[PDB]
């Protein structure tokens, strides 16, 4: 069983769900044809299937409101392993809106998606949750995120829903009207959401120019190291370890509280080939690299916010000792600081399987590997910064007429801001010290 | 067989009387005058 | 229909092992014994009676589709702990405000378990 | 010179009772053509109460086919057993059921009612000494459910003294089979309970779990349902053909299974149905036995016998086994389950040891519980018969061609009064 | 190498690389079905 | 014996019934000049000379569509006495079907009927292919079922009728037709069971990747439904379904006998091989809204009654599990006064897939059918269109004229209008 | 004759139990296909207290394995001895337990407790004598901690004169595995205090100090830290299944280490593990055993009973020696440190032994020590669970499951007054 469906829209969760699926390919040994070069191992059914005739199909649903992004999976080197029909396209895009996105161009395919999920869950025996991929700052990667939830808590109610969210970063941005999508997309999405993984374009940028020794790097070198990430979250339910963790125990362990769910997710043994020989990659060493504030993989230092949880996922062949004593030392370090409410703060899991290198990538052969996903009380600037963006657009009302001019009422900004305003006051009060 | 459920009227009627009809009829497909060119 | 308890072999066929993941119509647990003929409660071509007491809802169904559900769809999650009184009030507002989504059949059942602060 | 007549109405009994003459002839030794060709000789000495000697050493089945149509005995006769029937045995009529208890029972089945019973008779007339009739339907179409029981009323009303035995495939309770299956059940059940000494009540729901949760069969069909339900068939009468040191007939059963003449309905089991990769994980011994047996997930009647409780028990055990193990078993399951087991009959299981197991299997048991929570299917069926009958569903059918709405009224009160008389004695002390 | 069965006396391949879990314990059509074992952890 | 004869009536009964009889020669293996290189005998009666006749009768008011049969592949197998051709075409027309033209061609009709009643040990039922839409096949039609009723009664009388489509349409004069053939029909009918054009269009748009379909792909898909009523009748089955099973199971009053049909195993040679068709996975999608083949939501209305009839390599527990799947379903929902809602129809027998075709070779299939609340609102659009017509009195001399009085078209919309009350009459509780 | 029904739940649970069937095959000479291919009849004699008879001297084990996912249980059954447990004993769910006891106890858990208590039922009456029960879990958990307790409840209800054991996986002191472990632990215990008879403490930090510090371990793995669990879970019931000088069984262990009610949670320990290369260096004799029986770094719940006092004290034993050099070393231990032992008993210890030691050693012992040191345990989950309680810290996800909060106001009372019955004997 342990079945789980992806949900990519938007161009970003299609181009990260591009390198998500063939690294899933890689680690169970299925052919871009979709046919395994062989009851032996059932470990693809979490995310591919079986028709009989030896095919299998990705349990995932690809939606998009322009073509020209799923358009080169259709004829592309994995044209013939997705399913046809779970590859859904509309005939205009959300053009930056989230209004496009949510009320006029995203209610369009939204029966059609609902549909073809309702078909992938009646073929799963047993469901861990959902995973949505997409960006904070896209029209549909917004929008249509964000009507799909809605819908998914009707139809699925608490059935886990788990997101992996491109974040606007704090300096570099791509879009203009890009602060008042990520506003309206985090609204509506903190009371239907679980947990939500984070990670921006940014710190990714410094980590590929620092850590990996590449210069330059492209969206291509991104969406492995996330794409890293989402199978190192997984790979627990997928391949034998010592300590399973599931989709499920992701939102108890990392979400305090039901209105901030948004931890940051980083992958610590990212290192060049050319540096890989001369340093040691042990247990102890590795998950240090977890909690520097420039190996982060969001663009917040850490320094700056107390941790609230922690959620260490070992990949590879950890031993829980080592494990252990590791964690010890970090909690006698002085640099880092947890909330009084939460003395534990830690939750390990230690998957046996080492991490596969894909043939030709970045990332060098780890024997062991470590993911961190830890909820912190830094976000909180992450938002202030991202308020300095959305108001001083909103105090000249500038760019609302392509709101207010379709589908969406000018008071939803009037009460978008103001119950996101509240998380500040959210993050200031689990940031105080009892007394 | 595998490809082949024809399933042959075995039983019927004539001169208004209960009867088997066939006698020498085909199963499921497979089985239970001169020939020329 | 009435979805009946086959009592021992339930079980098997309880909606999410069917694999049906989406807050499945409930199954009947009792049924009780009449004691006797019944009455014919509407006549040929199936005009129910003009005495008996007749139901006021829609006679076709209820189900609500994808333009005309509400707006801001409410949460299922509305757990009311470690939240202050007026945002307990808030989140208990909006399921309330909106009485034709959680009548509808393809509706939205809500758990509202939690005591805000004092 | 104790044997019995076989009846076969309805595609669901022809099924059922085509799968019950294979296993026997398979137990008998009867080859697909109709001579002896066992090893044993304690298969000879009583084939007289299932078939019938023909010159040229075959044995032909004293059983007769009934139906509307020939349509199923079609199948019946291109299958592996369909050449031991003999040809005057099958009747058929013209135009089909269509799910009617109007048309078996009525207009259509009315035609034929003078040329079943002509070879009901001629059966039954060259029997030395007839012990009782069989019959294989369900309850849910039109002639197994409409035929058939017009065929237990002109039985009855003729030899009165002799015993009625059917073997009735109920409603299932979650998937209909036939959208109007509420009222051709209701119509029997009226007829079943004043017309009948014996039923068992076999429910394909209760037939699909033990196919999977103890058969572990990963794709089953309804040869190996017809299969399960001629294994029980033929335990009920093992004692007839077999000797052993502890026998019982279907009469000296019948007389201690029902404790009044309107509770005559019952929930078959198989004892040592077990899988086929687990067959080394369980011991095949007494204890065994009797746990599978009073399992409730064994039942074939899709009720659960923990909702109400056991008026009588029968245990037909197979094979060669020791007394006491079986004595004391019996009376371990009386004392450890004491709410399960009614208070005013002192004893409720009855026990009887045969010495021929079946073939393959070194031990076996047949289990008929007279439960009162059988009163679920009578319950079931009453709502289900009163919903359609409030809102006249599909009344235009049936009282189109000659039922009168009182005929279904009747038929409601009389089966509720069963629930009634079962409710009664559960209740009482 | 004929050890006796002491906690001391655990020792792993480090040759092997694949860890496969196969699901030999899952649901059909509404029973939990437990597969016979084929394979064991890494497709061996 | 088990024989059935086959009526079609209309341009429409002709053409879908020439790719019907496509598939009913090429599943009993009869060659198109009527020889064989005993199941035909439902379909097909044998000459003493070999050649195996079809038990049909192929009535048309128009000779022009007829002349394809005479002229191509299947002149032979057909019999120049059973095909009856008439002289004028009932030009849309109701009155000329029924009264003027209809009236010199019905009185050979039954003498064929007549005949082909003689031949049959004993007849299952009646099978009418037309369309709504037509002058004949509405008209003439009619004209069917109130002899056919007279002479026989009893006898079961199963029908297949082209429901007018919601949003295009061939014809103006379409809802004079429709309304009239329903009013007369009503109770000279024992089951309707209903198919689209524009429904088949989406279907043959999504579920194959053949745009622009012709007439070919939508009688194709028809014949591929009457075999599949028809299965059991002449090929194992675990468990047995007749003809006349169907019209007490899924008509449960005398005016409501208009129930859906769908086909869920509707797919392309390319894409059987993206995903399995198990029972389970192909029962859910005859509830799907978007593979039904008649343009309404289900999910708007209600279920009453409901059939399923699978062929092929399905098991009876799947089966049982895929429907007790849909009654857990918040999708779907049913009536107060039908807790049963289905039956089932298993065959052995995998359909047999005809060459030149579209739909693949499947291992199993299931035909859904079933009578829903939800045509309801299909009848309500149909009399708005008929309303907007009567209301300035438009069309009609091209019907009082043609031996017919005005006062048929009140009576028809009086009737009609009652329909409208018996179906939500129907859904309400109590 | 003495049956044991043994139960396990959860992820811990199912490997340490796995590994715990892994002991008692290769004591009783049971083969991965489940057959009987051992050396000498005191080997066979006592099968029935674990194992049942099956079809052809086939063994099959009386484990009731439960978990809200078989993804464990997928890895125990494709292990080395993963064959031997019965298919009709696997009983799993669909969903995953999610590190909540109020999946486990309340919600989640209803849907399968009915199984698991069919499966139970099962095994009970099948045997002419049940001695009792065995739980082996973690109480940091969702589903051993949840349901495990829910188990514990539904067998105490219907068979409440038999003794059942719980080996539960405390919380470690200085890091926690999981973020919620005090909520699960304080729930947990609360359930333990009045529906178990005894209750062994097992942590890993023990654990891991008894594999570097004395087994000179370089790498340590779940496999040999559930030796030393399984180690000890053979030694308590060495006495039920092979012949001694002085037997005792579970509840005569039982009845002179829980002086009331409420003090039944133990601390267990083993004395022959040595280290790496210093076997060499190693008398075979009893005092040096003995001086590893009570050596505090030898404990295997890393609560230092020089901090506490030994309220009663358990010594099973395995091999041929004599009783005079037992008895003498336990009275010396008593004698030499009285203030380590309550004064208002004269003997704190039982000793039990056996004749026939595991297989590799000459000379075996387990110890299970009731002391007042580990009242610390208790007190080190409340004052982390009063932290994430004054701030509500997790309790939407456990108050959204229905639960209320005067449950875990209750849960902390219980514990709070458990320290302060330990407290009172110091
Ligand atoms: N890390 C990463 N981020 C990406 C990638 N591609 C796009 N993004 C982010 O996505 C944001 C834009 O959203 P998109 O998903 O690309 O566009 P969209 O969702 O289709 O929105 P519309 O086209 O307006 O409907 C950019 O600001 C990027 O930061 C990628 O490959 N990797
Ligand atoms: N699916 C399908 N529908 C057809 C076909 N041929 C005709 N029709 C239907 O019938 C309509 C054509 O007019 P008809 O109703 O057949 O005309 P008629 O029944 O012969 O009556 P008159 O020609 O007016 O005398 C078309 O719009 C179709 O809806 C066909 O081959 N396939
Ligand atoms: N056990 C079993 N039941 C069957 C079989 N065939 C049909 N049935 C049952 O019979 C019921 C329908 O009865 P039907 O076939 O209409 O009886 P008929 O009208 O007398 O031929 C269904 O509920 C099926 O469960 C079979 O081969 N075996
Ligand atoms: N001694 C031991 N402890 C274990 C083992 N596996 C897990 N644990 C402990 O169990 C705790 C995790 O609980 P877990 O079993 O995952 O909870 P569950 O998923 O609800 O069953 C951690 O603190 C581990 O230290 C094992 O094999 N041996
Ligand atoms: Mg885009
Ligand atoms: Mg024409």
């Amino acid at each position: 069983m342990r079945e789980c469906i992806s949900v990519h829209v938007g161009q970003a969760g299609v181009q990260i769900g591009n390198a998500c699926w063939e690294l899933y390919c890689l680690e169970h040994g299925i052919q871009p044809d979709g046919q395994m070069p062989s009851g032996g191992d059932d470990s693809f059914n979490t995310f591919f299937s079986e028709t009989g005739a030896g095919k299998h199909v990705p349990r995932a649903v690809f939606v998009d409101l322009e073509p020209t992004v799923i358009d080169e999976v259709r004829t592309g080197t994995y044209r013939q392993l997705f399913h046809p029909e779970q590859l859904i396209t509309g005939k205009e895009d959300a053009a930056n809106n989230y209004a496009r996105g949510h009320y006029t161009i995203g209610k369009e395919l939204i029966d059609l998606v609902l549909d073809r999920i309702r078909k992938l869950a009646d073929q799963c025996t047993g469901l861990q949750g959902f995973l949505i991929f997409h960006s904070f700052g896209g029209g549909t990667g917004s929008g249509f995120t964000s009507l799909l939830m809605e819908r998914l808590s009707v139809d699925y109610g608490k059935k886990s829903k788990l997101e992996f969210s491109i974040y606007p970063a704090p300096q570099v941005s791509t879009a203009v009207v890009e602060p008042y999508n990520s506003i309206l997309t985090t609204h509506t999405t903190l009371e239907h959401s679980d947990c939500a993984f984070m990670v921006d374009n940014e710190a990714i940028y410094d980590i590929c120019r620092r850590n990996l020794d590449i210069e330059r790097p492209t969206y291509t070198n991104l969406n492995r190291l996330i794409g890293q990430i989402v199978s190192s979250i997984t790979a627990s339910l997928r391949f034998d370890g010592a300590l399973n963790v599931d989709l499920t125990e992701f939102q108890t362990n990392l979400v305090p509280y039901p209105r901030i769910h948004f931890p940051l997710a980083t992958y610590a043994p990212v290192i060049s080939a050319e540096k890989a020989y001369h340093e040691q990659l042990s247990v102890a060493e590795i998950t240090n690299a977890c909690f520097e504030p420039a190996n982060q993989m969001v663009k917040c230092d850490p320094r700056h916010g107390k941790y609230m949880a922690c959620c260490l996922l070992y990949r590879g062949d950890v031993v829980p000792k080592d494990v252990n004593a590791a964690i010890a030392t970090i909690k006698t370090k002085r640099t880092i600081q947890f909330v009084d409410w939460c003395p534990t703060g830690f939750k390990v899991g230690i998957n046996y399987q080492p991490p596969t290198v894909v043939p030709g990538g970045d990332l060098a052969k780890v024997q062991r590997a470590v993911c961190m996903l830890s909820n912190t009380t830094a976000i909180a600037e992450a938002w202030a910064r991202l308020d300095h963006k959305f108001d001083l657009m909103y105090a000249k009302r500038a760019f609302v007429h392509w709101y207010v001019g379709e589908g969406m009422e000018e008071g939803e900004f009037s009460e978008a801001r103001e119950d996101m305003a509240a998380l500040e006051k959210d993050y200031e009060e689990v940031g105080m010290d009892s007394v | 067989g595998k490809e082949k459920f024809h399933k042959s009227q075995h039983w019927g009627f004539c001169n208004n009387v209960r009867m088997l009809v066939g006698e020498d009829k085909p199963g499921i497909g497979g089985e239970l005058y001169s020939v020329f060119p | 229909a009435t979805n009946y308890s086959a009592n021992q072999y339930e079980k098997p066929f309880s909606p999410k092992y069917l694999q049906n993941w989406s807050l499945a119509k409930p199954t009947k647990e009792r049924i009780s014994s009449h004691e006797g003929y019944t009455q014919i409660i509407a006549n040929d071509r199936g005009h129910l009676l003009p005495s008996v007491p007749r139901s006021k809802a829609s006679p076709w169904g209820s189900f609500m589709g994808t333009w005309q559900m509400p707006l801001k769809v409410p949460p299922a999650r509305a757990t009311l702990t470690s939240r202050t009184a007026a945002g307990a009030a808030s989140l208990t507002r909006w399921i309330q405000k909106n009485p034709d989504l959680l009548k509808a059949s393809n509706g939205l059942r809500p758990e509202i378990f939690g005591k805000p602060h004092d | 010179m104790r044997e019995i007549v076989h009846l076969q109405a309805g595609q669901c009994g022809n099924q059922i009772g085509a799968k019950f003459w294979e296993v026997i002839s398979d137990e008998h030794g009867i080859d697909p053509t109709g001579t002896y060709h066992g090893d044993s000789d304690l298969q000879l000495e009583r084939i007289n109460v299932y078939y019938n000697e023909a010159t040229g050493g075959k044995y032909v089945p004293r059983a007769v086919l009934v139906d509307l149509e020939p349509g199923t005995m079609d199948s019946v006769r291109s299958g592996p057993f369909g050449q031991i029937f003999r040809p005057d045995n099958f009747v058929f009529g013209q135009s089909g059921a269509g799910n009617n208890w109007a048309k078996g029972h009525y207009t259509e089945g009315a035609e034929l009612v003078d040329s079943v019973l002509d070879v009901v008779r001629k059966e039954a007339e060259s029997c030395d000494c007839l012990q009782g009739f069989q019959l294989t339907h369900s309850l849910g179409g039109g002639t197994g459910s409409g035929m058939g029981t017009l065929l237990i009323s002109k039985i009855r009303e003729e030899y009165p003294d002799r015993i009625m035995n059917t073997f009735s495939v109920v409603p299932s309770p979650k998937v209909s089979d036939t959208v109007v299956e509420p009222y051709n059940a209701t119509l029997s059940v009226h007829q079943l309970v004043e017309n009948t000494d014996e039923t068992y009540c076999i429910d394909n729901e209760a037939l699909y779990d033990i196919c999977f949760r103890t058969l572990k069969l990963t794709t089953p069909t309804y040869g190996d349902l017809n299969h399960l339900v001629s294994a029980t068939m033929s335990g009920v009468t093992t004692c007839l053909r077999f000797p052993g040191q502890l026998n019982a007939d279907l009469r000296k059963l019948a007389v201690n299974m029902v404790p009044f003449p309107r509770l005559h309905f019952f929930m078959p089991g198989f004892a040592p149905l077990t899988s086929r990769g687990s067959q080394q994980y369980r011991a095949l011994t007494v204890p065994e036995l009797t746990q599978q047996m009073f399992d409730a997930k064994n039942m074939m009647a899709a009720c659960d016998p923990r909702h109400g409780r056991y008026l009588t028990v029968a245990a037909v055990f197979r094979g060669r086994m020791s007394m006491k193990e079986v004595d004391e078993q019996m009376l371990n399951v009386q004392n450890k389950n004491s709410s399960y087991f009614v208070e005013w009959i002192p004893n409720n299981v009855k026990t009887a040891v045969c010495d021929i197991p079946p073939r393959g299997l070194k031990m076996s048991a047949t289990f008929i519980g007279n439960s009162t929570a059988i009163q679920e299917l009578f319950k079931r069926i009453s709502e289900q018969f009163t919903a359609m009958f409030r809102r006249k569903a599909f009344l235009h059918w049936y009282t189109g061609e000659g039922m009168d709405e009182m005929e279904f009224t009747e038929a409601e009160s009389n089966m509720n009064d069963l629930v009634s008389e079962y409710q009664q004695y559960q209740d009482a002390t | 190498h004929g050890l006796p069965f002491l906690p001391g006396t655990s020792f792993k391949d480090l040759t092997k690389t694949a860890f496969h879990r196969s699901q030999t314990l899952g649901y059909r059509n509404g029973y939990a079905v437990v597969r016979r074992p084929t394979v064991g952890i890494g497709g061996d």
